[PDB]
């Protein structure tokens, strides 16, 4: 219950950290699908392209 | 990981005072070596001490270190 | 012995005949000198 | 993450030091290279007057960087600064004491050799 | 397909000393101004190396079915592009997954499959008579395929099919690992201006493509490429020129090494533990 | 300089040598706790992070224990320095082959 | 836990032989301030040699 | 299994010592007494005369019985021996030390006092 005059270590600081980014690259990679929709001319109903 | 150091949380205990104490006796080390007198005296402005050259020990005011020319030899010759 | 269990004993640099020349000259320059040989050169 | 300048050669991803920590990661968003160093560093330290001379006390950390005192061992927080010299009787370090002057309040300065 | 070669008089193979070669890095992370060791197989240092001729004046002509042990060292002071690549395996009858990692005058290929390997398959160049250029004809590597994965292509590489008896420009080595079944590939081009005992100098090597396939191998041999001029009839059986060629062929041992990297982030120096008590010395004290 | 080279080198290979202990598994399954963790469950992985735990704490005794011993040391020959100093620099000293 | 005792067991001579190598530092030291001044000269310091 | 000169009483098989390590057994053929001693004692040292001074090194072995001279402190080979004496700068042990002198190579001597 009494303290004298000097230095004393109590605890510690930590900085916890808030936010978290996890994101591995910048972009993935894609595959020719635009064909589907882009494309000169389509199918009809009774035959469509699957 | 923390809630098992509560079964060696004294051990802790230990290995942190002996730090402090360890610390705390390298400071008082300085005290009882260059800490002999507590009045401190100024270099006189005259240097003609009867032929005696003082400036490779006593310091020099071309450098705003407050070092002697040995002992700025001395600091870059440890790493 | 205490060596054949790899706890092997490392020979001392100054062997005990090396000691007792140096004790035998500081013998010598003690009794020929006094306290001049531990001061610089020895005087008579 | 810090903005290096050291250029890694392009066909490495991480980056120790000399006591072998990771502390430089490439970023693969547009080839930055950026540094890591830890947040926390140190502990806490109070000082304290003593007993029958004072109530209040004065909070120092040992290496974080910041009534506030940006000192040299830290940041030194509810004592003051002046710029004269006394006789230190509470140690700080790098030359800092702390001792409790004229009301009056904890102050911190220079020690006097 | 392939065709049988005719008996000839060849030349025995030499040996060759090495001289602080085989070295690469063996890691991805970046270290400066730190002396690392690490456990990991490499080329002893000053350690006889075995040595293939290629050059016609004569008619020298080896390419050994070598064992493929755990990490081979393949350097060659390639001047005109006479190399095209290598082929891997076990058996190479068909049973197991043969790899052939070839370099075509427009693009690398890497395919590992179950190709009917033949007995010494090799890359023909003929020269035309209208066209004053060396065009490859003769692509007889293996007699078919059945299955397989892999495959990559990468970006072109272009070559020089034109074959001289000059002295060396450029000098190329190559280090092929299996860890796991993880192939690996280390290569860097380095010129120099010499015919034999190559130079003490210091080179790393750094990774180019990284496979992961995991499968077998114990087996491997080189493919050479041969011109068909004027001079030469242009029958596969006694009459052909290979130009002048040289490659070494090493295999890796595990031994400590301790590598030297500066401030730049690039190896200097591979101070080894196990050849020399002054380099045991060395990298004991990591200094 | 050999006395004040040698204070300086034996304490930053022992900070490098508590530092390296980090990379070891003392006879686990891994070195990092971190990954016991995210591959294994707590109830089960709960000896390994013990194990971790005693050497951790066997190799924090022993730097415990060498640095008390070299401040001893540190404490002796700050001892001798002083004395000399007081003795040789603050006067004259009779002792001979002291100063 | 063989090798555990084991190590237990040597570091806890080797800590042992630690301390011995530090009192047998103190009185080398001692032994080499006693040959510089009481057989070297002589010494004024009375009760010391 | 040297040749031991002690004999044991007619109803025992094995033999240890005052460190409680068995080295010595009867051989059940012949009723003869042989003593155990392990082989491998000590490590192995190098020479080096240093930085830009040389480039040879000599081996030495601590406590190994075998150019190559048999010193009181083990085998010492990659060093001649020379009879005469100067100051020893490398220590080796029992009062011989090794040093790179006059080509120039290294060479071992009793040090001088
Ligand atoms: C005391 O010694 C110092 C040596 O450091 C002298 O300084 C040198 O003086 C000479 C003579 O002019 C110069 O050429 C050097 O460049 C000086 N060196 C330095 C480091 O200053 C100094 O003159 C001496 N003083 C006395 C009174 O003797
Ligand atoms: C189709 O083409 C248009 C224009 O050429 C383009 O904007 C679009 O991204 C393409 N793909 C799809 C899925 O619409
Ligand atoms: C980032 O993604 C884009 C595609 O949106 C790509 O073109 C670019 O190369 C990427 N940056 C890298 C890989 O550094
Ligand atoms: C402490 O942080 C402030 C702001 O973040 C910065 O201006 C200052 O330079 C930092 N101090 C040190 C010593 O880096
Ligand atoms: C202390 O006095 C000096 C005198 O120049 C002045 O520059 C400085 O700002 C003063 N500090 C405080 C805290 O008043
Ligand atoms: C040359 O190589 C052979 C086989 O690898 C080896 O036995 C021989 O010692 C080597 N030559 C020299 C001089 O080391
Ligand atoms: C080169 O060889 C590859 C097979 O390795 C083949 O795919 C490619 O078409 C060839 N190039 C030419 C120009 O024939
Ligand atoms: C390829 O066919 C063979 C049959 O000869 C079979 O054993 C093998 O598993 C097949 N490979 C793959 C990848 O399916
Ligand atoms: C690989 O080859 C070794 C012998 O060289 C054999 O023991 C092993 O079973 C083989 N593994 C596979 C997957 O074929
Ligand atoms: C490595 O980088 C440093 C710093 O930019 C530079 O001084 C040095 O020349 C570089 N080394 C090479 C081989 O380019
Ligand atoms: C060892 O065995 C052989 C054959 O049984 C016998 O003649 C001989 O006496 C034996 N020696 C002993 C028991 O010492
Ligand atoms: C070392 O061995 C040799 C032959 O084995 C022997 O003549 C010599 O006496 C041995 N040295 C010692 C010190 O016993
Ligand atoms: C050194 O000289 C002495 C003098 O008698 C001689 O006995 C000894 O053999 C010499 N040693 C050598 C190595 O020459």
């Amino acid at each position: 219950f009494t303290v004298e005059k000097g230095i004393y270590q109590t605890s510690n600081f930590r900085v916890q950290p808030t936010e978290s980014i996890v994101r591995f690259p910048n972009i993935t990679n894609l595959c020719p699908f635009g064909e589907v929709f882009n494309a000169t001319r389509f199918a009809s109903v009774y035959a469509w392209n699957r | 990981c923390s809630n098992l150091l509560l079964q060696y949380g004294s051990f802790c205990t230990q290995l942190n005072r002996a730090l402090t104490g360890i610390a705390v006796e390298q400071d008082k080390n300085t005290q009882e070596v260059f800490a002999q007198v507590k009045q401190i005296y100024k270099t006189p402005p005259i240097k003609d001490f009867g032929g005696f050259n003082f400036s490779q020990i006593l310091p020099d005011p071309s450098k705003p270190s407050k070092r002697s020319p040995i002992e700025d030899l001395l600091f870059n010759k440890v790493t | 012995a205490q060596k054949f269990n790899g706890l092997t004993v490392l020979p001392p640099l100054l062997t005990d005949e090396m000691i007792a020349q140096y004790t035998s000259a500081l013998l010598a320059g003690t009794i020929t000198s006094g306290w001049t040989f531990g001061a610089g050169p020895a005087l008579q | 993450l810090t903005e290096s300048n050291k250029k890694f050669l392009p066909f490495q991803q991480f980056g120790r030091d000399i006591a072998d920590t990771t502390d430089a990661v490439r970023d693969p968003q547009t080839l930055e290279i950026l540094d890591i160093t830890p947040c926390s560093f140190g502990g806490v330290s109070v000082i304290t007057p003593g007993t029958n001379t004072s109530n209040q006390v004065a909070v120092l950390y040992q290496d974080v960087n910041c009534n506030v005192f940006q000192t040299r061992a830290g940041c030194l927080i509810g004592a003051e600064h002046v710029n004269n010299s006394y006789e230190c009787d509470i140690p700080i370090g790098a030359g800092i004491c702390a001792s409790y002057q004229t009301s009056q309040s904890i102050i911190a300065y220079t020690m006097s050799l | 397909q392939c065709v049988n070669l005719t008996t000839r008089t060849q030349l025995p193979p030499a040996y060759t000393n090495s001289f602080t070669r085989g070295v690469y890095y063996p890691d991805k992370v970046f270290r400066s101004s730190v002396l690392h060791s690490t456990q990991d197989l490499f080329l002893p240092f000053f350690s006889n190396v075995t040595w293939f001729h290629a050059i016609h004046v004569t008619k020298r002509f080896d390419n050994p079915v070598l064992p493929f042990n755990d990490g081979v060292y393949f350097a060659s002071t390639e001047k005109s592009n006479i190399i095209r690549g290598w082929i891997f395996g076990t058996t190479l009858d068909s049973k197991t997954q043969s790899l052939l990692i070839v370099n075509n005058a427009t693009n690398v290929v890497i395919k590992v499959c179950e190709f009917q390997f033949c007995n010494d398959p090799f890359l023909g160049v003929y020269y035309h008579k209208n066209n004053k250029s060396w065009m490859e004809s003769e692509f007889r590597v293996y007699s078919s395929a059945n299955n397989c994965t892999f495959e990559y292509v990468s970006q072109p590489f272009l070559m020089d099919l034109e074959g001289k008896q000059g002295n060396f420009k450029n000098l190329r080595e190559f280090v092929f690992k299996n860890i796991d079944g993880y192939f690996k590939i280390y290569s860097k081009h380095t010129p120099i201006n010499l015919v034999r005992d190559l130079p003490q100098g210091f080179s790393a090597l750094e990774p180019l493509v990284d496979l992961p396939i995991g499968i077998n191998i114990t087996r491997f041999q080189t493919l050479l490429a041969l011109h068909r001029s004027y001079l030469t009839p242009g029958d596969s059986s006694s009459g052909w020129t290979a130009g002048a060629a040289a490659y070494y062929v090493g295999y890796l041992q595990p031994r400590t090494f301790l590598l030297k990297y500066n401030e730049n982030g690039t190896i200097t120096d591979a101070v080894d533990c196990a050849l020399d008590p002054l380099s045991e010395t060395k990298c004991t004290l990591k200094s | 300089l050999g006395k004040l080279q040698d204070v300086v080198n034996q304490n930053a290979q022992a900070l490098n040598t508590l530092v390296k202990q980090l990379s070891s598994n003392f006879g686990a399954i891994s070195s990092v706790l971190n990954d016991i963790l995210s591959r294994l469950d707590p109830p089960e992985a709960e000896v390994q992070i013990d194990r971790l735990i005693t050497g951790r704490l066997q190799s924090l005794q022993t730097y415990v224990t060498q640095q008390l011993i070299r401040a001893a040391e540190i404490r002796a020959s700050a001892n001798l320095a002083a004395t000399k100093m007081s003795e040789c620099v603050l006067g004259q000293s009779k002792r001979v082959d002291f100063c």
